[PDB]
C-alpha cells in the first residue's frame, strides 16, 4: 500500500477455515498420509477382559463340558434342566465317569448348543427279560456306584438276554432327540458274561432311518479301572415318525428325550471369568465394544458383534485438512 | 485439494476461529473483527456426521457358527472351514481399507469444496466493488462499516448503492 | 429497456421426484431415479430351460423305478422340480449318503437305463412285496431285482460285468435287511448275508442286519441303496451269498449343467431366463429379494428389498 | 453439489424447459426467450445412461450348486453350508449398497459439474461484455438481439464487435 | 474432466513438451517459449505412482489351500469345495473391476484438477493486469520480457508496478 | 486488430502435455477413454517352467505322495525327504499291493502340511505269529515284497493268538502312525492265514478308537490278487498312549512318521522344473507377482496375485490425452 495506518474509505474483508494444534494422519486415494482435524477409530482393538452376563444369558460350564453335562456325568448333575444363550467350555474341564467317545462328536455338539436347552423328559420304556441300572466304579455319584443319569445301562436277567423290542411313538409337534449308546468290552468272558450272546447288535431305527453298530471285544488303554468303552449315538424323531430299539445285547438304553428347538443360542470356548456387566458382543477374550464397525479381537464371536479383520488400526477422518499457522 | 483452496490459494487455517469451520475476518473503520459461517459450516458437518451408516448398517446380531478353531488335525472338512473363514477375513479387510480411503478421499473432496463456494458465493455480491488480493482476501474499495459486512454475511449486500464510489477507488 | 439484454441460465426439473441414497446425504430428491432389486410371476416357465415336474415323485424313487414314478422312465432335464408333498409308495428303504446321490443324477441330467444281461446261477429272480403295488399286484422297484433261494440252495454267486464303452456307467444295487432270523433263513438259506460290489479302483462290502423296524406298507423288513461308478475299460463283479438285491442294469452320467429344485408353484408356458422356488423371476436388473435359491441367469440375491440408482441430476423445484 | 451450481447460485430448475436438461432463457429488444444446450446434455445422457455395465458384468449362467435350505438336522457339515451361503449374501449386500451410493454420488457431482461449466464458457465467451448478477444470469452491456444471442449458443460470439459499447455503458 | 479444463476450455495438449507434464507458452518483444511447471507436475506423479498400494495389501505368502480340481463324482462335500472357490472368485473379480474403475476415474479428475488450479493461480497473480481470452490463454495488457514471464513462474509476479501501465492499456 | 503483437503486450498460455499415441482405459464416466499412459494389472503369461531356488521343490515323477510314503518299491529313493511343494505326475502310479484308504484326500492333506516323509522305528512286540509277509504284486528288485513302512502279521503253527501291545508318546511332538487291515477273498483264505473266521482291529488312543472289521468277497485282479488292503491312521499327542488289539487281518505299522506345524503343500502338475527365481507357483510353471492380480490358474502356493476371471486391467498411469490437430 503501504499506509501504515488503513485508510477510513477502505476495507479489507478475509475468508478461510478453521484449524488445531495437534491433527493426526489419515490415509487417502491420493496421499499416503495427510494431517487432519479430527479422526476416529474404526477397529476395537481391546477387549473388556471379562464376559457380560446382563445382556444375554450366560451359563458357565466349569469343569463341565456341554456334552458331559448332556449325558448326565455324576459332577454335573447341578447343569439339569438348564438353558441358555451362550454357553461356556474351560479348559481344564473333564470327565470322571465311564470312558467313552462318540463318533462326529462336534456335530452332536453343534445341535444341541444351537437349541439352547438340556430340557430332557423321562419316558416308560418297558424293558422286558433284563436288569435295568447298570453301575460302575469309574462313575461315582454320591457314596456308590453309578452310571450316567440320563442312560441306562441294560445287563442280563438270570441266565439269559433275550431279543429286545419296543415302541415308543412321537405324538408332539415337535423334535425329539433321544440319545443312546453301546458297550466294548475287555475281553470275550465279559462279553459273554454280562450280555449272554457272543456277539451284542444294537438297530435303533425309525421309519425312514436306521443305524447298526456291532461291539468290538478288545483292550484299550486303562482308564478310571475300564480298559472296556461305550460308544455314542443320536437319533432325531420328527413328529408323527415312531422309534423303535431292537437289540440282543451291549445296549445302553436311553431314559428319555430332549425337546429340540430352532433356538439362536450357541456355545464358546473361553477362560476369562463372567462378571456382572452389559454388553451385547461376547469373545473369547471377553465381552467387547459394539459401537465401532470393525474389530481385531478374535474371529469367534457371539451376538451383536463388529465384524472381525486383520487390520489394528483404521482411522476414518471427522474433519477437514488441518494446515497449522 | 482438488478445488485448490484449502491447502492451496488460502495458505492456512486459523487456530483462532472456535465456533464454527469457515468464516470471515474483517478490517475496517469501525476496526478488526471475526464472525463464523453457519451455513456453509452445517453443510460439511451433515454430510461428515456418520457417513458409514450409509454403506454399513450399525451391526448385525449374530449366533452360532462353524468351529474357527481346533486342536485335533482331521484332513480335509477341516482345510475346508479353515480356508472358508479366510477368505471371508481377507474379503472384509479389504473392503474396510477400501471404504476408509475412500471415505477420506470424500471428506476432503467435500470441505476443500465448501471453502471453495463460499469464496465464490462472497464474490458474486461483491461484483466491481472488491478484488480478489490473493491468500482468499479481498480489498473493498468502499468505506464498510460493521452494518455493511453484516450484509455480506447475511446475502443483502445491495453492490449498486457502493458502485459509483468503489469504481472510482479502483481507477487512480 | 434496448440499451441492455439479460443473458440467464439454468436446468431442468420435475413436480413429482424421486429420493436416492449418496455417500453425501441419506436422502436426497433427483428428477429421475430407478429400481436395481427384483417381484416373481408366481410361475416356473418352461420354454427357455426344460423343466421336469415331479407331481408326487422324488428323483430317488424315479430313479429306483417306484411304481406311481414309471411315467418318469427314459427321461432327460435342465431343472427337476420336486414337490413337497412327494412320497415314497414301494418298499422302505433308505441310502447312506442319499443327498450325495440326488446332486450326481440331478447334475448329470438323465434317467437313461440300459438293462445288462446279468445271469444268477441258482437263484429266483424278481422277487415281489405288497408293500409295493404295481397294477393292484405285488411287484417290486423296476430298475433292481431281488433275488432269492431255488430250492433249498442258494449258491454263492459271483458275476463280472465290463465296461467297453466310452463313459462312466452307474450302477445301482442294494442289500435286503430282514426282520427276523426265519425270514433269513427262509429266502437266503444261510445264516448270515454278505454282498461284495468292487472294481479294479474300489470297492464296498456290506452285512445284512436282522433286526424289526417299524411298520411300513405291511413290512418292518428294510433295504439299503448302494450305487458304484465304472470307468472306461474299468470293471464290475459282484459276489454274494446272501440278501443281494442286484441290479438289472447301468446308468449313463455325464457331465451335464442339470440340477433340481424344491417348489410348490405351477408350471406353464412363458418367457424367462431365471427360475426360483418362488417362480421365474425377470432379470432386467443386477439384483433380486426373492429368493437365494436360484438357476438360470439370474441376479445376485441380497438382504435388501430396494436400491434406487440416480438416472437425472437433483431435483430443484419452482417457488 | 461440490462446485455449488444445482441448489448453489442458480436459484432453482425450470419446469418449462423440456427439450433439454441444461439450456438459455433470456430478454432484449425482441422480448424474452428460451434455448436448450445439447453438447451439454448429451455429456450427462452418455456417462449415465448404462453405468452399471462398466462395474457389474452381463448376467451370467448359474447352474447346479449347494443345499441351501434343510429340513433336516445334521451338526457340523449342515452349518458349514448354511456360513457359506451366509457369508456370500453378506459380502454382496455390502457391495450392492456400496455401489449405489458412489455411482449415486458421481451422478449428482457430474450434473454438478456440465452446470458450472456451462456457465464457465459463456463467462469467457462474453469477456468484459458482461457481468454475473447473481443466480447464474450476466447482463450484457449493449444492444444483443435474438441474432446475437445465438451466436452465444453455438459459440461464435465476437466480443471485440461490441466492446467499445460495453465498456462505455459498464463504467 | 468435471472441472472441463483437460478437453474443455483448452483446446488440446501439448506433444512437444517433454520435460513436463504441465507447463507454459508465451509470447513478447523477445520472441516466443515454451517452460514447464515443475510443482503441478510432482504433484500430479505423487498421487497416480503406486496408488494401488495405499488399498491393496502387500502380496503375503497362501500355503496349503483346499483342493480344486477333483477327477471323480463325490457329491455334496466336492460340490460344498467347488462353490466356496466359485463365490471367492467372483467376489475378487468384482472387487477388481471395482477397483480399476475408481482409480482411473480420480487419476482423471486429479489431473483435470492440476490443470484448472494453475490456470486459477496464475489470474490470481496478474489481477486485473490482464484479460482471459479463452482457451485457457491470458492477454498481459503491459511490456513484459523474459525476466517478467519468469516472475509470474516461479510465483513473484508483483502486479502493483504494471498496474496503472496496464489499467490505461485496456480501457483506452 | 494490428497485426504486431505491441511492445505493451504479452501473450501467456497454459497447457498440459499430451502424445501421439495414446492408450484406452475404463473410468466411472466412460467404457473407453484414451490417456497419455496405462499399465497392466492383470499376470497373464507364465514362465512355461517350476522354479526351485527360493522354495524346496520335489519332483514326484512316477510315484505318489502316498505311495512314497508307504514304501512302495519304486518309491524308495524317496525316504527320509523333506519339501515345502511335492509335485504330482498325472504319470504316476502304484505297483505294489492293491490298496484303498477311506478319506484318502484327508491323509494326503496331513502329509502334504506336514512336509516332511522323516520315519522312525520301533521295536513292537508280535508274539506269537509270523512277521514281513509279502506279495508276489509288490516287487521289490526281483522278488516278492511288501510295503516298508507296512509289517504283514499271520498265524505261527495253528493260531493267531489275541496280538495285544502298547506304544507310549514320551517326546514332544506328534506321532502319525500309518497301519491297516487286510481284506481275503475267501473264507477258505480267512482262516488259512488268520484261523479265527472273525478277524478284528481295535486301534485306540485314551479319548478316541478306531475299529474295523475285514470284508470277504471276490474282487477283480489287480497284479495276481483278489485280495486287498484298507489303510487307516492315528494321531497320537505328547502325553497320549497308542495300544493296538486285534485277532487277525492286521497289517501292522514299524514305527512312526514326525508331525510339524508346517508351511508345506502338494501340487499336480505336468510341467519341467528347473533353474530360476520365482515366489509364485501354479499348475502351469511358476509366475512373476509384480502385478496385484493373474490370470493362470486358480490354485497357487507362496506369495502370489489374487486370481481372476478378467484377463486384462488397464489403470491408467497418466492423465486424459488429447493429441494436436
Ligand atoms: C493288554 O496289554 C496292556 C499293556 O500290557 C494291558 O494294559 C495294562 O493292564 C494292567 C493290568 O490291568 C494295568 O496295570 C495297572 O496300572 C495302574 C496304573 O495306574 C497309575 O498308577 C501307578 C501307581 O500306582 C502309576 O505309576 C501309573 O503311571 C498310573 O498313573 C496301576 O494303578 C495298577 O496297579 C495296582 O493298583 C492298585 C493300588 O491300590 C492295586 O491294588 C492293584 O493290584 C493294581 O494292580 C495296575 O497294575 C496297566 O495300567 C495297563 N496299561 C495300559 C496302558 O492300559 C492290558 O491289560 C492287556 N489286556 C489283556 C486282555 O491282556
Ligand atoms: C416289535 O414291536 C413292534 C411294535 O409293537 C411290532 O410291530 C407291530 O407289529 C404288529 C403285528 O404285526 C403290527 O400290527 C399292525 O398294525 C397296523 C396299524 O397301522 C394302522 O393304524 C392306523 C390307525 O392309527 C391306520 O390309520 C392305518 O391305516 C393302519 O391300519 C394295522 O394296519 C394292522 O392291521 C392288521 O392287524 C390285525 C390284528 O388284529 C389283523 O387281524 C388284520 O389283518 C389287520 O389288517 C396290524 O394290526 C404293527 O403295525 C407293528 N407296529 C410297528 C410300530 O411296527 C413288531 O411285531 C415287534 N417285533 C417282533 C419281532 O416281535
Ligand atoms: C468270480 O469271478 C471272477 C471273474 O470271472 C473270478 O476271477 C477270475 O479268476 C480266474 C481264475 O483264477 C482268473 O483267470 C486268470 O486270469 C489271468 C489274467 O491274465 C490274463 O488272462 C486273460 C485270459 O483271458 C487275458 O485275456 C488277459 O491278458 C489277462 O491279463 C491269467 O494270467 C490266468 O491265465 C492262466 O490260468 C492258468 C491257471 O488257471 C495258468 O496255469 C495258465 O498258465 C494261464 O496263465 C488265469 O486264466 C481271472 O483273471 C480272474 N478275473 C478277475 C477279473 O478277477 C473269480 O475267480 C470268481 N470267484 C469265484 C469264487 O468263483
Ligand atoms: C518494440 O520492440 C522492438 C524489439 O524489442 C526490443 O525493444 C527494445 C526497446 C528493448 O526492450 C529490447 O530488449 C527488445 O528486444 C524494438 O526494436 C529495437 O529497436 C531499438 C532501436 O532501434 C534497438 O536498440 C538499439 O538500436 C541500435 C541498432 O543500430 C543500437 O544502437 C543498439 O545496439 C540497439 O540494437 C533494438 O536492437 C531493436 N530490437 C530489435 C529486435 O530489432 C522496437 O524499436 C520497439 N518499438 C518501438 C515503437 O519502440
Ligand atoms: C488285582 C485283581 O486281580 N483284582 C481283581 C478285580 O479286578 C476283579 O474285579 C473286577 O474286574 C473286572 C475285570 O476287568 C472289572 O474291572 C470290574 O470292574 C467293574 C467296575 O468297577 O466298573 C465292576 C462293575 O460291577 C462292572 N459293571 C457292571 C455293570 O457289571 C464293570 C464291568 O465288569 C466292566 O465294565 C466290563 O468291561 O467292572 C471289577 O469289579 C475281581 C473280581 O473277581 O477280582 C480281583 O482279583
Ligand atoms: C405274524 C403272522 O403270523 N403273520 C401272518 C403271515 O402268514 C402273513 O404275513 C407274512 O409275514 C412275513 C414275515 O416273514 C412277511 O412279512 C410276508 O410279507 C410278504 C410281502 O411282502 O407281502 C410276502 C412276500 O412273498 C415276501 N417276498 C419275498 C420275496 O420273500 C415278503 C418278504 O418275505 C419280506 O418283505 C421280507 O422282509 O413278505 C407276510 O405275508 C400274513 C399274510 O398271509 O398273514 C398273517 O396272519
Ligand atoms: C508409461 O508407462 C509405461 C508402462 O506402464 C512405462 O514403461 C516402462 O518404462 C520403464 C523405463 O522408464 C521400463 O523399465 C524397465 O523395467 C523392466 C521391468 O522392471 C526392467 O526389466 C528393465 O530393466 C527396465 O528397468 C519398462 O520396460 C516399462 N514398463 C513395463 C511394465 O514394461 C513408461 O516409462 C511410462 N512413460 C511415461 C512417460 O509415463
Ligand atoms: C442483514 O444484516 C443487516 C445489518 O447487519 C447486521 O449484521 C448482524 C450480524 C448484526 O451484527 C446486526 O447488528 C447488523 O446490523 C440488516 O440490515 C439493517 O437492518 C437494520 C435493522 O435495524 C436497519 O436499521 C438497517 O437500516 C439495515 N441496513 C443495512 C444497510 O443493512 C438486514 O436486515 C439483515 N438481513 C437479514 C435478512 O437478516
Ligand atoms: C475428536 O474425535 C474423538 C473420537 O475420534 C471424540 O472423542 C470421543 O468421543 C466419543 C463420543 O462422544 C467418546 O466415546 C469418547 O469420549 C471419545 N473417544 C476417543 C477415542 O477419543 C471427540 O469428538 C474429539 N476429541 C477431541 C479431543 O477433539
Ligand atoms: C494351466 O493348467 C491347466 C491344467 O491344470 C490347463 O487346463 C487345461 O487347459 C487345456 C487347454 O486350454 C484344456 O484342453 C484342458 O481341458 C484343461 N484342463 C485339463 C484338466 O486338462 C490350462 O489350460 C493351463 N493354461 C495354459 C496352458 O495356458
Ligand atoms: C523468480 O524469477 C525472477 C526473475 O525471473 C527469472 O526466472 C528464472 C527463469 C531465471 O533463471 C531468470 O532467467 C529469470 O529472469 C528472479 O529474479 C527470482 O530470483 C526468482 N525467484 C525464485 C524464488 O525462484
Ligand atoms: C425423463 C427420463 O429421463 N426418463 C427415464 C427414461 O429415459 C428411462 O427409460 C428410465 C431409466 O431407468 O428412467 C426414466
Ligand atoms: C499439543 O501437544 C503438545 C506436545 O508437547 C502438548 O504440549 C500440548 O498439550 C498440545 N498443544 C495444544 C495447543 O493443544
Ligand atoms: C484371545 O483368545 C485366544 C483364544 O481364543 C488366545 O489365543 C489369545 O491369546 C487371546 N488374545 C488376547 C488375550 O489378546
Ligand atoms: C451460429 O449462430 C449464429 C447466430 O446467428 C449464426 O450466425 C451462425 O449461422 C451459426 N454459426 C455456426 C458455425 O453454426
Ligand atoms: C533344482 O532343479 C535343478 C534342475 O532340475 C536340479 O538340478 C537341482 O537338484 C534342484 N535343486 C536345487 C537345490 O538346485
Ligand atoms: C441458433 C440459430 O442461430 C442462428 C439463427 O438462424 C437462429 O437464431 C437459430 O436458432
Amino acid at each position: 500500500s503501504q499506509n501504515p495506518i488503513s485508510n477510513n474509505n477502505t476495507a479489507t474483508l478475509c475468508l478461510g477455515h478453521h484449524a488445531v494444534a495437534n491433527g493426526t494422519l489419515v490415509k487417502t486415494i491420493s496421499d499416503d498420509q495427510i494431517e487432519v482435524t479430527n479422526a476416529t477409530e474404526l477397529v476395537q482393538s481391546i477387549s473388556m477382559g471379562k464376559i457380560c452376563n446382563n445382556s444375554y444369558r450366560i451359563l458357565d460350564g466349569r469343569n463341565c463340558t456341554l456334552i458331559d453335562a448332556m449325558l448326565g456325568d455324576p459332577h454335573c448333575d447341578v447343569f439339569q434342566y438348564e438353558n441358555w444363550d451362550l454357553f461356556i467350555e474351560r479348559s481344564s474341564a473333564f470327565s470322571n465317569c465311564y470312558p467313552y467317545d462318540i463318533p462326529d462328536y462336534a456335530s452332536l455338539r453343534s445341535i444341541v448348543a444351537s437349541s439352547g436347552t438340556l430340557e430332557f423328559t423321562a419316558e416308560g420304556f418297558t424293558w422286558t427279560g433284563v436288569t435295568q441300572n447298570g453301575r460302575s466304579g469309574a462313575c461315582k455319584r454320591g457314596s456308590a456306584d453309578s452310571f450316567f443319569s440320563r442312560l441306562n445301562w441294560l445287563t442280563k436277567s438270570g441266565n439269559s438276554y433275550p431279543t429286545l423290542n419296543v415302541t415308543m411313538p412321537n405324538n408332539k409337534n415337535f423334535d425329539k432327540l433321544y440319545i443312546w449308546g453301546i458297550h466294548h468290552p475287555s475281553s470275550n468272558q465279559e462279553q459273554t458274561k454280562l450280555y449272554i450272546q457272543e456277539s451284542g447288535r444294537v438297530t435303533v431305527s425309525t421309519k425312514r432311518s436306521q443305524q447298526t453298530i456291532i461291539p468290538n471285544i478288545g483292550s484299550r488303554p486303562w482308564v478310571r479301572g475300564q480298559s472296556g468303552r461305550i460308544s455314542i449315538y443320536w437319533t432325531i424323531v420328527k413328529p408323527g415318525d415312531i422309534l423303535m430299539i431292537n437289540s440282543n445285547g451291549n445296549l445302553v438304553a436311553p431314559r428319555g428325550y430332549f425337546k429340540l428347538k430352532t433356538g439362536k443360542s450357541s456355545v464358546m470356548r473361553s477362560d476369562v471369568p463372567i462378571d456382572i456387566c452389559v454388553s451385547e458382543c461376547i469373545t473369547p477374550n471377553g465381552s467387547i465394544s459394539n459401537e465401532k464397525p470393525f474389530q481385531n479381537v478374535n474371529k469367534v464371536t457371539y451376538g451383536k458383534c463388529p465384524k472381525y479383520i486383520r487390520q489394528n488400526t483404521l482411522k476414518l477422518a471427522t474433519g477437514m485438512r488441518n494446515v497449522p499457522e | 485439494g482438488i478445488f485448490g483452496a484449502i491447502a492451496g490459494f488460502i495458505e492456512n487455517g486459523w487456530e483462532g476461529m472456535v465456533d464454527g469451520w469457515y468464516g470471515f475476518r474483517y478490517q475496517n473503520s469501525e476496526g478488526t473483527g471475526q464472525a463464523a459461517d453457519l451455513k456453509s459450516t452445517q453443510t460439511a458437518i451433515d454430510q461428515i456426521n456418520e457417513k458409514l451408516n450409509r454403506v454399513i448398517e450399525r451391526t448385525n446380531e449374530k449366533f452360532h457358527q462353524i468351529e474357527k478353531e481346533f486342536s485335533e488335525v482331521e484332513g480335509r472338512i477341516q482345510d475346508l472351514e479353515k480356508y472358508v473363514e479366510d477368505t471371508k477375513i481377507d474379503l472384509w479387510s479389504y473392503n474396510a481399507e477400501l471404504l476408509v480411503a475412500l471415505e477420506n478421499q470424500h471428506t476432503i473432496d467435500l470441505t476443500d469444496a465448501e471453502m471453495n463456494k463460499l469464496f465464490e458465493k462472497t464474490r458474486r455480491q461483491l461484483r466491481e466493488n472488491a478484488e480478489d488480493m490473493g491468500g482468499g482476501c479481498f480489498k473493498i474499495y468502499h468505506k464498510c462499516d460493521n452494518a455493511c459486512i453484516g450484509s455480506i454475511r447475511n446475502g443483502t449486500y445491495d453492490h449498486y448503492i457502493y458502485r459509483d464510489e468503489a469504481l472510482n477507488n479502483r481507477f487512480q
